[PDB]
């Protein structure tokens, strides 16, 4: 699991 | 694999060095992870980008003019521009490329005059429409941060047509969003300068970019772009269409290709000139030729079933009685001279984007308290022009033979009687003036006489501008002397010669010179 | 390994700890895994920043000067500023950089100075343009928790250029895309705050990073920027060119730089300073210096094709007078001087951003039953300062010989000719209210005197604004005689020495001095 940034 | 795509496709130092940088970044991942689809997205973006691939820019000027005039007619200063820029490339390897910004009234062919310089220059063909756009991001794009990120749709658009010398052509940059939640007009900024081109920094693809040799042309109706993008371009101003080369547009590029759309043979449709020239004097009304054009297409879609549902006759012959018998009622009507010697009435010469036109300005003067009304959807400027016409009139009323003391006993309503048209502008003052002479006097304004001018309250006669569309108007309306200002004999210069030879031209430096010459009698 | 990375980058002492502890954390995992990427990754960013290495600054003002003045012409200011910073960066090492902004309308020479300065000082030069730019990320960066993590474009231009001491220009400070959704104007709070900057926070890095040695030079066509940002930058006002310094600027580095980029060779092509002051004076009407190289350019790219495609002439001499055959007709037109003393009728001074012009300010006064009528699109402010002349004139109607009953005798218009044009401001008063003393007298106005001021009720004369401009647009016509305020004589230092020479400057007092120099009968 591993988070990521939208726009 | 990848190293011989980037040996392969040839960058600068600093693009190499990021790009094999990022390969050895991803040589310790693992093949299924989200940092490598982030690397190898950043890699093939990076491979689809064009470095060094160029265009071999055409040479020949005899034969890009005969592309040039294949393509549209008239146009004489963008077409002189672009053979400069072949005579200039003809010398020089490499140059920086035109940034250009094309204003005019719609329908004067400035879209499709970027095609046409694209194939008259050998340089491939971009279009990116900036029509209505609001987001900053499609011209740099996001970091690759974000999930689905790409760059820009310039750096999408060089990466799809593969070369490094295009023609962007930048439609409708005058009606970009600008306020505080969207202005992609300050991120052209950067792009559209022509000494940092050579380092375009973008979001996603965070190298320098070199942008100094693509041509920049864009299209705008209006002057209402920010002044540091107005002064980054190169402003070409179109104006509108006469009507001799309506006539020559029509005939050369207007009617084939309406007749290639239309499957019409040699021998089926026959349109001359007096269908045309009754075509643009009574149903178009406008700048450009897209009107003229549905004209015509409505007269060959007619000419089409004319000959689908009679089969008999199998020629059909349009000219200028029977354009009613397919177009109908004319649509519009344009401003004529008068006929008689008038009291009170002046014609001034007014201009529009749409053209020039006959102006008529009416006065009377009945005896009352000195009440001054002004109506006819007049500005403000317009209202101030007429008040120092009266003024000039007041001031000089023992010369000219008034009573004057109509200040106080008279009455004077000075009138344009289009009505429901606003209008303004200083232009109209000097016939302000002439108007209440007449309308003081019982010395009627000559009917072959036009005029245009400022007014001021010395007496003399200012500059104005737009001459050309309005000694057309007066040409077209049967005057046969009009009044310019002085200082305008310069625009005397870009006359046509029949507008110029029928016309009787005076040139006035001050009013009495105008009373001398529009006036019946002496005043 | 990377131990000899991290000890060969001698570090500062909290960056050196957590690097090393991040490289003791990385090596008990497993190579292949994420956790190895985002730490091998975060330690790659740490060892390609420049933490202490820099580039030497230079030492000799004469040659920097040489430099300042081999690239651009005229602007003294920021060269004094640039030569200040290279004698006190020459007594001592590890100055606070100096954080810069320059303010000015298109063209005077924001963007392409900030490289001269970077050949001057012996920086390197680095540019971000932050036109239009919404995304706080772009300063600050990502946290290292999220997939592809940067520390934004500021550590990113760092780590490109290699040094500690780069000339950062920051173009467009003014067109940040301010929104409750995007607002990365104060987030350069931190970035250029003048005792902060030693500890600048970034978000990816995690460590205080030093940017106080970072020469911040930002540009800018306005004073929009927000006040808690505005402070913290010395800011400095480029004014717009005059003519002589056109001339200067385009006979020095617009025509060898428009003649390289169209290949013109040695007897080829000769444009004059009268070709050059042609375009100044009637093509061109802006405050920067680009469309005279697009006006000169457009002369030798003309001059390309009809070489080419001639080929029996090879030399062409624009003299200003055939220029008329290569731009076209005449565009614009400057006010000139009247050739005979008038009545009612004084020339006044105006100021605009492309330079200064001259009003004419005209007044009619008919018997009429006093109406007063003020044309011309007015601004509020020039017809209140109408009003102030009116009643200086009323007020002292029986020593000027006017019959003091013309209020109610006599109806005033006043008028300024280009009434397409708009115009605002106190100044020209006492242009108005000499006018008003005038045609209410018979006292003709001498054509040779241009005049600016704002009136008080009393008489006086206030200071104005913009004396340089102004006296440039009363020599470029031909008015011998200026009447400037008293107070406005500290601008007079400012003025160059053929302004001064040819133009007879009073400064004024009180309207009985204006009404005594500018009426051909004395008033009194
Ligand atoms: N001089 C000309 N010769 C031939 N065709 C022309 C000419 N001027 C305009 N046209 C025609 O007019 C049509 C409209 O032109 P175009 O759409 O390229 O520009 P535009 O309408 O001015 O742009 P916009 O719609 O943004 O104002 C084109 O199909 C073109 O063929
Ligand atoms: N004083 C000067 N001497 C020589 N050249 C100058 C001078 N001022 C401006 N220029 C020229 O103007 C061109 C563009 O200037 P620059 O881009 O620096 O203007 P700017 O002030 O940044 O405008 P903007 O604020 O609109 O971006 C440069 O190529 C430069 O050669
Ligand atoms: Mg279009
Ligand atoms: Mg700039």
């Amino acid at each position: 699991a591993a988070a990521a940034a939208a726009a | 694999a990848l190293k011989r795509k980037i040996e392969a496709a040839k960058m600068p130092k600093d693009a190499r060095e990021k790009t094999e940088a990022e390969l050895q970044k991803l040589k310790m991942m693992s093949p299924m992870s989200a940092e490598a689809t982030v690397v190898r997205g950043y890699i093939d973006w990076m491979l689809q980008v064009p470095w060094n691939s160029r265009s071999k820019v055409k040479k020949d000027l005899v034969k890009a003019q005969e592309v040039l005039d294949t393509d549209h007619y008239g146009l004489e200063r963008v077409k002189d521009r672009i053979l400069e820029y072949l005579a200039v490339q003809s010398r020089v390897s490499k140059i920086k490329g035109p940034i250009l910004c094309l204003v005019g009234p719609p329908g004067v062919g400035k879209t499709s005059l970027g095609q046409s310089i694209a194939k008259a220059t050998g340089r491939q063909y971009v279009r990116m429409a900036l029509g209505g756009v609001r987001d900053e991001a499609e011209i740099r794009g996001h970091r690759r941060t974000y999930i689905g990120s790409m760059p820009g749709k310039l750096i999408q658009k060089m990466a799809k047509v593969g070369v490094k010398n295009p023609l962007f052509l930048l439609d409708q940059i005058d009606k970009m969003a600008s306020d505080m939640r969207g202005d992609p007009a300050s991120a052209l900024l950067e792009v559209l300068d022509p000494e940092q081109n050579v380092a375009f920094n973008d979001h996603y693809l965070e190298v320098d970019y070199d942008l100094s040799d693509v041509m920049f042309v864009a299209t705008s109706n209006s002057m209402n772009i920010p002044a540091p993008l107005l002064d980054r371009m190169e402003v070409i101003r179109l104006s509108g269409y006469t009507e001799d080369e309506k006539l020559n547009i029509a005939k050369q590029h207007l009617l084939p290709k309406q007749f290639e759309r239309n499957a019409i043979k040699k021998g089926e449709l026959t349109i001359d000139d007096s269908a045309i020239m009754s075509i643009i004097r009574y149903y178009t009304r406008e700048a450009g030729v897209r009107s003229l054009e549905r004209e015509i297409s409505k007269l060959c879609r007619k000419a089409v079933k004319n000959l689908l549902m009679d089969k008999t006759v199998k020629h059909i012959e349009i000219n200028g009685d029977n354009l009613k018998d397919f177009l109908g009622v004319q649509k519009v009507d344009y401003g004529r001279a008068d006929t008689e010697n008038r009291v009170g009435q002046v014609t001034g010469l007014a201009w529009t984007e749409v053209g020039g036109d006959l102006l008529t300005i009416e006065t009377a003067c009945v005896p009352g308290k000195g009440k001054l009304t002004y109506t006819g959807s007049l500005g403000e400027v317009m209202q101030e022009s007429i008040q120092a016409a009266l003024t000039v009139v007041r001031a000089r009323a023992d010369k000219l033979g008034i009573n004057p003391d109509f200040y106080e006993k008279r009455d004077i309503h000075v009138h344009v009687p289009e009505g429901a048209t606003p209008k303004d502008g200083p232009s109209a003052g000097i016939a302000m003036c002439t108007a209440l002479v007449s309308c003081l006097t019982g010395n009627p304004v000559r009917a072959d006489v036009a005029m245009t001018g400022e007014i001021t309250l010395r007496g003399l006669v200012l500059p104005i501008g737009g001459l050309k569309e309005k000694l057309l108007a007066a040409h077209r309306g049967g005057i046969k002397v009009v009044l310019i200002p002085d200082d305008n004999k310069r625009d005397l210069e870009e006359i046509p010669d029949n507008v110029i030879a029928d016309l009787e031209i005076h040139p006035v430096k001050r009013i009495d010179d105008v009373l001398a010459i529009a006036l019946e009698h002496p005043a």
